[PDB]
């Protein structure tokens, strides 16, 4: 067979925790600087 | 007997425990100290004034810490396949109730920061919506608990 | 869930607030009618005191005159602007960038119709407004030929982008200055338009039909304003912009014009210029065109003013409290020529 | 036997490689030289 | 003088809770010694013989209480001394 | 009615219910009482830094604050993560255990926890000084100590609610406006009693009645409550809690059910009759009423359900208290002779100097603000309309 | 654009090879061996248990933060020239955080029937178990995403309400009943969830 | 076009400003030409600094 | 008697066809919402006379719940696979429908709004719009219904 | 002598029969009413003259539910796979069609309806259009009875 | 007795507590040179008050270092599964909070460098931020630390 | 990662050295090094078609 059933638990977990993992890399990964200082 | 891969999930659990919440943590820091720049050169006195959201960030990853530990002393060599969800379960739930809560205080401390920058008056109010941040942190810790029994 | 409207406080929600706040500051109909019966410039400042304008004139002008008026309502203008820009991140940046650089342009064209006459040299620093500047704002009085000019604004002024390949000229007269004017323009009209619908969401249906109004508004002008003139025909079709709802005959009926009544007859095509056209009957009593004009693009901005996430709430209300500030002076005007007949003349706002 | 657990590590392994290397070399390939002396200026 | 009080009175703060949660520790573990319900850890592998080892070793962990107080017992000494220096 | 006597000692109680702990009510007082002593210095003196002021404005919170913390850590019997154990347990005693058929089992237990079921017959007892204290070390700690905070939890927040909401019919008489009492707070109380009480008695029911020998086929109130809430009557599966369930929670929810058209529909009908009799947009009258009421039934389940953050504070509270005792001094126990207070020196001072830095500061400044939050939201939304001026006197500055 | 190229990427490369894997089994009288019944069954349903369990509160809990920050960013913006706006906006977040209480409810009347077994193939682990375990996660998953949309709308309707309230003061009184009728459906989402994980008796 | 040359030096005490009166930086510089041409035009710029 | 795993169509047909009316519904009001509040601002006096949209927003969501309760009424842990089939068929059909409803209301009633706001005539043909958007949505729900009842 | 899963495809087929179809008509109705609305502002009177893509959509929504009844009517326990994959084949091209129909009626009536406010010479010119927009859908009513009796 | 697949988790572990470390230094000390760059001018004689987020860095990069080196150190051929678990937990867990880690010190270390330029009492403050973000960092390393043995 | 590095800079130094002689000899001395970049990637290769 192509797949255990162990394999496909781990699987389907690492593929949720990825996930959230890529949505908060998104948006931190989204982060700007200021160009100039008031005053 | 038990398989062989049940060990992997529940220790997989602690991970989140110390990765995504500490993620939500330090993107709360990063945001709160651009905040300090645009108000430093005009108003200069309250520079400590401001030390309240920067902290109120570290306690997200203080609250993860002491999840992860507990996740390190449940682990032993013959776990059955329910402790290893539940301890996953627990670490996914913390994990992610962190960094949710810490998006929520980044932005509010920028805002924060910007808004008392021109109307001291504002201070007060600021705060109030900061401490509906830092508590739904604890949510998520809550069924961590619950998990380590049922 | 629409498409724009989830992620756009969460580096511009802040800066919303403020401009949504100091929208307020635009005075109604009843305070303008309170305000047009001041007896005095101080009975004006009196009044301005109890507004939200309240507190600039706490200087020493004693002898009290419309310059200091003046000044520090621009004064007031460029220092919230400043700080409104000094607070925002990139894309917004650029957006309050594509706003200021119509001011640079202006005052630009300023310096360098100024420079044509020698009889001033320096003194025109505190004409050109304060907004416009940039590091090069001196550079103009170099320039003997507009390659020198170009020379000049290459570096660091980003009007380059406008007219680097739209103007090849070697002599500098005091014709061709008009054209500068029309091309730079028209490049920045164009070039805001395209930005604008990049942008995409709310804000490119909140303001694209500011910005087609623009353009029609400045076709028209220029057409009337060469009837009578030196201005060859191509060149005028070669200044239109192409971003309005007259572009078949825009470059087909009114290159063939010559007299206001075949401009009358493209105008009533359309029913909204034919009602501003007829409006505007150039009679001895009625308003010329411009003021029609003028009324129609306060109507716009403000008509513009109900939507939630468009990033244009700060770029038409620069303009609008422009507006305001060319009224106050009119009222003021009156009372420095002792007569209220001609009071009226405002235009309300809000 | 274990042809599932040969399968998957080299499937998740070579995954891994490529699209980092993609990801990676679409970062350099789009990279900015400046517009800003050297290149802005002309005649 | 030297080490006003403006960045000591603290130091002495800290010294007398010590001094005070040190000598409550050190009396609770040699009095009561410290039933295992106010404490967990012990010092030794071994206990299958009997009773007099469990009291002899919580004896000598809370004679470790010593040195411990009597540290601070100096330092709020030094302090105070330090604070009257003006 | 000025809110101020009921707050004034309902707020130190509320941080007290999510403030149980005893060392760090002693430290919190001793830090008001430095600050009290020194009134008339401070007073009389050039200060800069806000914080200091606002602290020093709020003195008098603090104070009680810290004073019925002090009460409430020693109910809770967790003063610095352990328990003061007076020594009166009554659990387990070994002839009494070799009684029940339990002998040199320790030998498989060295690496196994053995759980011992309840009840051998020869063991029980109560504590008068609060909570008994062997739980500080049991590994089943967490169940119980979380099903007594939900219970508690819920159970104040419904004592609370209904001081909260008792009290506008004073008001109601004393502004002389029957419409608004008779047709008003009449259905608004029986609704929510009928509602809530009914959980109130379940509850002490259930802790007074089942006794430990009918362990298994005891209830869930939960389920009890959800049943009667989808009205489904299932024959098996769960066993009604007491004779003549039925008829009387078949009642309750009908009752329950009938008081809302009186508030949707009823006054409104009788404005207008009235407003004829003379002879006033009727439309909008029963449109704003009938706003009002579902917003008042939606909102109170809401302030129900939101009682909750007291038994998070509480368990978060016992938790950090637990890691910060037992991960960095927990090594202060040690095999050294002569250098090891020396090494506990540093260690205390780090341990003192955290604990400073994380629970008293700033998850304290949370929880009053939670306290707050619930003094304002889920109190004062059911009589303080809150529409009113102070005086702006023309004393001169 | 900047980079969810990525994203689509990954999106249509994935369901491609779902498309031509699937088409290869059918026409290879290949589909004895895709069987459904194997992945349902011999996975336990701990696993989707706790799943369940888990969701129930995530998606709650990223639904309030969305509302919160949404709100908070606003208001505080607004209030910079208008004070007197502070305080009275407070109920959006009461709201806000109210789907948070309603999950983290649920969360603790699913948490209940986790009895452990001891079955091994699936015949042993029986019907009634595979019955609650798949029940249970969906309720966890419907909870979890209606109290994640509901919080997302109040947000954004109290921050319209929160940024038009600075203007004119007499205004608040008129647009809370688009709150009520958001957050009606964070409510109707628990009670679904409830309606589904009724008869559960795992053992 | 480089046909002038430029040299820089700058005084670390920053100097009094006439008008303000704040210490604002201040710097000294030299420049060599070849001709008048350059004399005569090298003062619009100058003028503008 | 049926196999083992008869019950997970069933059930995610039912949490798909709450969820999803759930999430039109949000989006309906949501929109209506900032359409309602950008508008209060210039003729505030007619704010009543505006809120019709939120209330048909409001009907999607009853569709989706009488679905979902009419659908976990009829689960049993032993039906056969045809009926958990047309579970699940219904359940998404009425889902679908409702998102899609959803959508349409929320635009309508945004544009509707300002339109209002311009000009009071336009009232009435706002409603009849209104009512062609309500009926699509309805229309599922009777298809659904000849689907659970089969 | 016939499995049962073999009556999943046919379900399906009800769903799409009405969700792809439903799709469209709310899409339409969308792009109607920012046309509509912007109409109104200057000549009201026009409003009851603008009102027929509309109806037309509506009819585009009715053809989907008639033959998502039909084909749910047609269902039974005891299907071979023959019948569910015509049923499945019927609702996806009923399905789509009603959904490109409802597309290219939604983008017409937003131009024509704009366009109509200056020229009025242009209405009947438009409903020409329509109905050259209207009978795709209709096609794709053919191809499902020919499907369902067979 | 146990597979040899075991070893994979572990080393991989061994791998990455190293890798995603050094990514985070890759970011304290590059944007906070950038920053320092503009920081030379206006003022060149505070580069010892803006030398310090390049010192985080390597200090992060040393704490990637250690539990790179511990884990790598209990390397065996027969290790047993649990044990490999164990440690690729641990150097996942450890890699990403110092990844997190160094995102943050980089993005306050540019903000708080020009903010000193401009304002110099900044400077004593901004180091309390800096501050907060190596706590995160001490934190990752805790957990290896209770991984190890336990 | 040869080819890109020779692009880029290339580009900017043919760009820069259009009007400053000087920087010509200087570019090559950094094209050296990319050579020798790619130099290492065929070493390595090398070893392990023997290997």
């Amino acid at each position: 067979g192509f797949f255990s059933p162990g394999i496909w638990m781990g699987l389907l977990t690492t593929l949720f925790m990825l996930f959230i993992f890529t949505y908060g890399l998104h948006m931190i990964l989204s982060l700007k600087t200021m160009d100039r200082f008031d005053d | 007997n038990n398989p062989e891969y049940s060990s992997f999930f529940g220790v997989m659990g602690a991970s989140s425990a110390m990765v995504f919440s500490a993620m939500g943590a330090a993107y709360g820091t990063a945001k709160s100290g651009t905040g300090i720049a645009a108000m430093s050169v005009m108003r200069p006195e309250l520079i400590m004034k401001s030390i309240i959201p920067v902290v109120m960030a570290g306690i997200i990853a203080i609250y993860g810490l002491v999840v992860a530990v507990l996740i390190a002393n449940s682990l032993t060599d013959g776990i059955t396949l329910y402790r290893s969800f539940l301890q996953l379960g627990a670490g996914l739930s913390v994990g992610l109730s962190g960094l949710a809560a810490g998006f929520a205080i980044g932005i509010v401390g920028d805002a924060g920061v910007r808004g008392t920058a021109q109307q001291p008056r504002l201070f007060v109010g600021m705060i109030l919506i900061l401490i509906f941040a830092e508590v739904l942190g604890l949510y998520g810790l809550i069924v961590a608990l619950i998990l380590s029994t049922k | 869930s629409f498409f724009p409207e989830l992620y756009f406080n969460v580096d511009n929600g802040y800066l919303e607030g403020l401009v949504r706040g100091l929208k307020a500051g635009v005075l109604s109909q009843a305070d303008y009618l309170n305000l047009v019966q001041c007896e005095t410039l101080e009975d004006l400042k009196l009044h301005l005191q109890s507004t939200d304008y309240g507190n600039f004139l706490a200087n020493e002008a004693s002898p009290l005159t419309v310059s200091v008026i003046d000044d520090k309502l621009k004064e007031k203008m460029v220092v919230e602007f400043r700080h409104m820009r000094n607070h925002a991140y990139e894309p917004l940046a650029s957006f309050l960038d594509f706003i200021t650089y119509s001011y640079m342009i202006d005052n630009v064209i300023l310096l360098i119709t100024g420079t044509l006459h020698q009889r001033s040299i320096a003194e025109l620093v505190p004409k050109c407004h304060p907004l416009g500047s940039f590091e090069q704002m001196e550079a103009v009085n170099i320039a003997q030929t507009p390659a020198e000019l170009y020379n000049a604004i290459l570096v660091d002024t980003p009007l380059a982008a406008f007219f680097q390949d739209c103007i090849s000229e070697q002599d500098l007269d005091e014709m061709n200055i008009e054209i500068i004017r029309n091309t730079l323009y028209k490049a920045y009209l164009e070039s805001f338009y395209k930005f604008c619908t990049l942008l995409g969401g709310t804000t490119a249906d909140a303001m694209c039909p500011i910005l087609e109004f623009e353009a029609d508004r400045r076709a028209f002008i220029i057409t009337i304003n060469s009837f009578g003139t030196e201005l060859s025909k191509e060149d005028r079709a070669k200044l239109f912009p192409h971003c309005g709802r007259l572009y078949p005959e825009g470059l087909a009926q009114l290159a063939r014009a010559d007299d206001y009544e075949q401009v009358k007859n493209v105008a009533d095509y359309y029913p909204e210029y034919k009602l501003l056209f007829e409006g505007a009957g150039s009679n001895p009593g009625d308003k010329t065109l411009e003021d029609r004009f003028f009324e129609h693009e306060v109507k716009l901005n403000k008509l513009a003013f109900l939507n939630q996430f468009h990033f244009g709430v700060f770029y038409a209300f620069v303009k609008l409290k422009e507006q305001e500030c060319r009224n106050i002076v009119w009222i003021a005007e009156c009372i420095a020529q002792r007569h209220r007949a001609k009071i009226d003349n405002y235009i309300p706002i809000f | 036997l274990e042809y599932s657990v040969v399968f998957n590590l080299v499937l998740w392994i070579m995954i891994g490689l490529a699209l980092a290397v993609i990801i990676t070399s679409y970062n350099i390939w789009n990279m900015d030289p400046g517009y800003d002396s050297i290149i802005y200026r002309m005649t | 003088l030297c080490c006003g009080p403006k960045l000591a009175a603290c130091g002495i703060v800290l010294s007398a809770w010590g001094v005070i949660m040190l000598i409550m520790l050190g009396i609770f573990f040699n009095v009561h010694s410290a039933v295992l319900i106010e404490d967990v850890p012990f010092t030794e592998k071994d206990f299958e013989n009997g009773p007099q080892n469990i009291y002899n070793l919580y004896e000598q962990v809370s004679y470790n209480c010593f040195i411990a107080a009597g540290l601070y017992l100096l330092l709020g000494g030094f302090s105070f001394c330090q604070v009257r220096l003006n | 009615i000025n809110p101020a006597p009921y707050t004034v000692i309902t707020f130190p109680f509320l941080f007290a219910v999510m403030f149980g702990d005893f060392g760090h009510g002693i430290l919190m007082t001793l830090f008001a009482v430095w600050m009290v002593l020194r009134e008339s210095r401070i007073l009389s003196q050039k200060h800069e830094n806000e914080m200091f002021s606002m602290v020093f404005s709020g003195r008098y919170i603090i104070l009680l604050m810290g004073l019925f913390s002090i009460y409430t850590g020693l109910i809770y019997n967790d003063c610095f993560s352990k328990s003061l154990n007076i020594f009166g347990s009554s659990w387990s005693v070994r002839p009494m255990f070799t009684q029940g058929n339990w002998t040199e089992e320790t030998l498989l237990g060295s690496s196994v926890l053995q759980l011992n079921p309840a009840i051998p017959g020869v063991f029980g007892g109560p504590y008068p000084f609060g909570i008994d204290p062997i739980w500080n070390i049991a590994t089943n700690k967490l169940t119980f100590l979380n099903s007594f905070k939900m219970k508690m939890s819920v159970i104040l927040g419904i004592i609370h609610m209904l001081f909260g909401v008792s009290l506008s019919l004073f008001n109601h008489i004393y502004f002389k406006k029957p419409l608004n009492i008779y047709f008003g707070f009449i259905p608004e109380i029986i609704f929510m009693s009928s509602l809530f009480g009914y959980l109130v008695i379940l509850i002490f029911y259930k802790w007074t009645a089942y006794d430990a020998h009918s362990s298994r086929n005891a209830p869930s109130l939960l389920i009890h409550f959800i049943n009667m809430f989808l009205f489904s009557y299932p024959e098996s599966g769960n066993a009604m809690l007491y004779s003549g369930q039925k008829g009387i929670q078949c009642f309750l929810i009908v009752v329950a059910m009938l008081c809302v058209p009186w508030m949707l529909l009823f006054k409104p009908l009788i404005l207008r009759h009235q407003y004829l009799r003379k002879k006033f947009d009727f439309g909008d009258t029963m449109v704003h009423q009938a706003i009002h009421t579902i917003e008042y039934c939606l909102g109170c389940i809401s302030n129900t359900a939101s009682y909750l953050r007291l038994w998070a504070l509480s368990l978060a509270h016992a938790q950090l208290s637990e890691v910060l005792w037992t991960m960095v001094i927990h090594i202060g126990l040690h095999v050294r002779s002569l250098a090891g207070g020396l090494g506990l020196f540093f260690i205390f001072a780090a341990f003192a100097t955290l604990t400073v830095a994380i629970l008293l500061i700033m998850e304290g400044l949370s929880a009053f603000l939670h306290a707050l939050r619930l003094h304002w939201v889920e109190f004062q939304n059911k009589f303080y309309t809150g529409t009113g001026f102070k005086f702006l006197p023309f004393s001169f500055e | 654009t900047g980079l969810e190229l990525l994203y689509l990427g990954i999106f249509v490369a994935f369901w491609a090879c779902m498309v031509v894997v699937g088409i290869c089994y059918t026409i290879f009288d290949l589909g004895f061996r895709f069987d459904v019944a194997w992945f349902l069954t011999e996975t336990s349903p701990f696993m989707w248990s706790n799943l369940g369990i888990g969701l129930a509160i995530s998606l709650s809990v990223v639904g309030a933060a969305w509302g919160i920050y949404i709100t908070g960013s606003s208001i505080i913006g607004g209030g910079v020239k208008a004070p007197r706006i502070k305080t009275k906006n407070l109920v959006s977040i009461i709201f806000c955080e109210a789907v948070a209480i309603y999950g983290i409810i649920m969360a603790i009347v699913i948490s209940n029937m986790a009895e452990p077994f001891s079955a091994t193939e699936p015949k042993a682990i029986g019907h009634r178990n595979y019955h609650a375990g798949y029940s249970m996660f969906g309720a966890g998953l419907t909870v979890g995403l209606s109290n994640l949309f509901c919080g997302v709308c109040v947000g954004i309707v109290g921050s319209g309400a929160a940024l038009a309230d600075a203007q004119n003061p007499s205004l608040f009184v008129k647009i809370l009943i688009v709150e009520i009728f958001g957050s009606a459906i964070g409510l109707f989402g628990v009670i679904v969830a409830i309606l589904q994980t009724s008869r559960v008796k795992m053992g | 076009r480089g046909n002038v040359f430029l040299r820089q030096a700058e005084i670390e005490n920053p100097l009094e400003d006439p008008v303000t009166g704040d210490y604002v930086h201040k710097s000294v510089f030299i420049i060599f030409f070849q001709g008048d041409q350059l004399k005569n035009r090298v003062k619009k710029i100058c003028e503008g600094f």
